[PDB]
């Protein structure tokens, strides 16, 4: 359960002369924020077992800065195990807090996947002409996970399976949809807007995509700005199976 | 006199659409400049042809 | 068309009748659509939005 | 030249030879827990229509695939029109 | 039949978990409605929903996972929650098996445009409450293409 930090120069390959911390404790997730160092070294977080935060290289100007931005960090962690999702805070101390938590239960449905959003992307159109000369507005959520979950049932008649769009800062489930007659494996492709998993289907056998797109209103909500805490409208969701006619990898 | 006038008269234009028409097959499928101005998305068809 | 004062005036019936073209112009407009007036053409005017709230993690490690 | 797939349980398995060389058609192949099964052309949409095909799979190649693409090399008769 | 969940709230000064009894949910299990039962804020609560709201703190809600075995949690803005009247809504995210999955807790209007609001407005809770099942997704459309595509045969 101990993690270990390597540090190396990516061109050359040799390990680093700053030397990376030991961590002591079992580590459960990590963070590249994208604030840097003053020799621009992207500030890098790990939640440990006992959930507080280790910074890297968690300088003064480092531990001044992201404790001075401290509240708006979130971590989610998602135990598989037990089918949970937890999403903590980051205190101004360097503590974590338990700010949201669901449970998917691990008897009917087990975690397989929680891919999100690529972070290093870019959306170029952020609203798409519709004709008519108006406009449709997606969903550009950035903390929108899509976990998909199996289901624990694996008769090829009653199995299923389900894909969250859990929120990644208040936890809200965007979307709760629950494909029917439909076993893994899943390969889940998670972009700007949309979301993309194929699957098999049990009852026809065959594999099959379902393209999932998230849309807003014809108006933007929240310009200037996106906070998932400021997102009390639903985004509309639209739907489509396709069938793929061979297997995936 | 009617055809060498109606041709005179057309030699103005035509040749010029014409090279247009074999440039825009010889150089089709490029991006060659940026024009400073924020012109409207309807021109776009026109603008951008050879562009997906 | 200067034969007396009333040039003057027939200079504003002859701006009317370019009014006249203008309005067609207007026709024409909502005819093919070639005018910035609606949203829709504004749309690479829209910078994208800046992330408010940041939310990192995943799975159990 | 000839091929055999031991261990394959009951249901409706699609049988294809992978191969870069030159491509093979899919086949979808029925057997029965009781043991009798049969072979027939893949249809993912109406999936219940049945195209018997023998059962030792004559899976005759179709040539070399086409990954590539031609380039295009338009002419002046293009050009005109 | 009918289940009572518990529905507890938090919000303090220092932003820490103090979740307090404040409504009970009503599942009926079998018509699929929730009804809360929940008690008025008191002047206490508001007054320390209060300072809450004036430090930019957050409103967290808890229910038990099961009709103590665990625990659905989220959380809202409570200055957003008091400038928003205290008209917010609720929604219970349970699976296809009838079990709790989460709470969602998100006022109406979201946000905050730093209007000031009296105490008399928060003697109502303006709470809409909807539980969310799992919405089965649409499978692949095949009838509509085969006829279609016969219909272009012919
Ligand atoms: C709680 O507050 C919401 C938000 O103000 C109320 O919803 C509004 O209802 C009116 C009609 O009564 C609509 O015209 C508004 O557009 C609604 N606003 C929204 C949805 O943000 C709601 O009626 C209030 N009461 C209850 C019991 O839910
Ligand atoms: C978005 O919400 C914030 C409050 O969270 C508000 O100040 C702002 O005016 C809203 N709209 C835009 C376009 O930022």
């Amino acid at each position: 359960g101990m993690s270990s930090l390597y540090v190396f120069n990516p061109i050359f390959g040799k390990w680093s002369q700053v030397a990376p911390p030991v961590l002591k404790r079992p580590i459960l997730q990590s963070l590249l924020l994208p604030v840097m160092d003053q020799d621009y070294a992207k500030v890098l977080l790990l939640i440990d077992d006992e959930y507080k935060v280790t910074a890297f290289p968690a300088t003064r100007n480092v531990l001044r800065q992201l404790h001075e931005l401290a509240p708006s960090i979130f971590f989610y962690l998602v135990d598989a195990e037990q089918g949970r999702l937890c999403g903590y805070r980051l205190r101004k101390d360097l503590t974590t807090e338990l700010s949201w938590e669901l449970t998917i239960p691990p008897e009917v449905q087990r975690i397989v996947k929680v891919k999100g959003k690529r972070s290093s992307e870019h959306v170029h159109s952020q609203g798409r002409v519709m004709g008519d000369r108006s406009v449709l507005y997606k969903s550009l959520n950035p903390n929108l996970l899509a976990v998909v979950t199996e289901s624990t049932d694996a008769h090829h008649e009653r199995t299923f399976i389900g894909i969250f769009l859990i929120d990644g800062v208040t936890g809200r489930i965007i979307h709760s949809s629950v494909q029917k007659k439909a076993k893994g494996p899943v390969h889940i492709v998670h972009s700007e807007n949309w979301v993309v998993y194929q699957y098999w289907n049990t009852k026809a056998r065959r594999n099959e995509f379902t393209v999932l797109e998230l849309y807003e209103g014809t108006e933007q909500y929240n310009a200037t700005a996106f906070s998932s805490l400021d997102r009390p409208q639903l985004p509309q969701v639209l739907q489509q199976s396709y069938i793929f006619p061979s297997s995936i990898s | 006199m009617l055809t060498d006038m109606m041709k005179g008269n057309v030699t103005n234009v035509l040749p010029m659409i014409l090279i247009g028409g074999w440039i825009n097959m010889t150089f089709s499928g490029f991006v060659t400049t940026k024009v400073p101005f924020p012109l409207t998305l309807r021109f776009k068809p026109m603008l951008q042809q050879g562009i997906e | 068309l200067e034969s007396s004062s009333q040039k003057f005036l027939q200079g504003l019936v002859y701006l009317i009748g370019n009014l006249m073209g203008l309005a067609l112009a207007v026709y024409k407009c909502q005819s093919m659509g070639l005018l910035p007036t609606h949203a829709s053409d504004w749309l690479a005017f829209i910078e994208p939005p800046e992330r408010m709230e940041f939310s990192g993690g995943g799975l159990l490690l | 030249g000839s091929f055999v797939v031991h261990d394959i349980p009951s249901g409706s398995y699609v049988v294809e030879v992978v191969s870069p060389a030159y491509r093979f058609d899919p086949v979808r192949v029925d057997i029965t827990s009781k043991g009798k099964m049969r072979a027939r052309y893949v249809n993912y949409i109406k999936t219940s229509e049945v195209v018997r095909l023998p059962y030792p799979l004559q899976m005759k190649s179709s040539g070399p695939p086409s990954y590539f693409i031609k380039r295009e090399s338009w002419g002046w008769t293009d050009f005109l029109m | 039949g009918t289940v009572g969940l518990l529905l507890e709230h938090s919000f303090e000064i220092d932003d820490s978990a103090n979740f307090r009894k404040r409504g009970s949910l009503l599942w009926n299990q079998q018509d699929g409605t929730l009804s809360l039962s929940q008690r008025q804020l008191s002047e206490e609560e508001r007054g320390r929903l209060r300072d809450v709201a004036a430090l930019n703190g957050l409103y967290r809600v808890r229910i038990p996972r099961r009709p103590a075995g665990g625990y659905v949690s989220s959380f809202v803005p409570a200055c957003s929650l008091v400038e928003s009247h205290l008209s917010d809504q609720l929604t219970l995210h349970v699976d296809v098996a009838g079990n709790v999955v989460g709470v969602s807790v998100v006022t109406h209007p979201g946000g905050c445009r730093g209007h000031e609001v009296e105490d008399v407005d928060l003697e109502l809770f303006n709470t809409s409450v909807q539980l969310q099942p799992p919405t089965t997704a649409p499978g692949p459309e095949t009838a509509a293409f085969i006829e279609r595509l016969e219909m272009e045969q012919a």
